């Protein structure tokens, strides 16, 4: 899901 | 995934006062329509964002909806304890990630509304009702 990489993204 | 912290406890006294509805009526409601809000709102999905550490370090866990339904469900004793839900929030954020990440300028701006509207708090507490536990 795209909507989903962006949630992972700012928590690395 | 570790269960969410409880917004409810039959043991547990329900209390509502002047600042509490405050917090929740304008801090919270502030806070919940902030543009970095997002990441904040529910608890961190530990499983499912690569982060199999995460409750070894966060001993605390707390998000903008668990605040929310234990402001709403009038769980908290006073003011005091939801100012350190949101605070608690705040400084997982910052133990677990690091100070560059754009996480941590989120929760910080997060954190900088949220002390002035806390500033524009009600500085003398009146109860509006209590409930003894069940």
């Amino acid at each position: 899901k795209p909507s989903f990489y962006v949630y992972s993204r700012v928590k690395n | 995934n570790p269960p969410p912290p409880e917004t409810s406890n039959p043991n547990k006294p329900k209390r509502q006062t002047n600042q509490l509805q405050y917090l929740l009526r304008v801090v919270l409601k502030t806070l919940w329509k902030h543009q970095f809000a997002w990441p904040f709102q529910q608890p961190v999905d530990a499983v499912k964002l690569n982060l199999p550490d995460y409750y070894k370090i966060i001993k605390t866990p707390m998000d903008m909806g668990t605040i929310k339904k234990r402001l709403e469900n009038n769980y908290y004793w006073n003011a005091q304890e939801c100012i350190q839900d949101f605070n608690t929030m705040f400084t997982n954020c910052y133990i677990y990630n690091k100070p560059g990440d754009d996480i941590v300028l989120m929760a910080e701006a997060l954190e900088k509304l949220f002390l002035q509207k806390i500033n524009e708090l009600p500085t003398e507490e009146t109860e509006i009702m209590i409930v003894q536990a069940k």
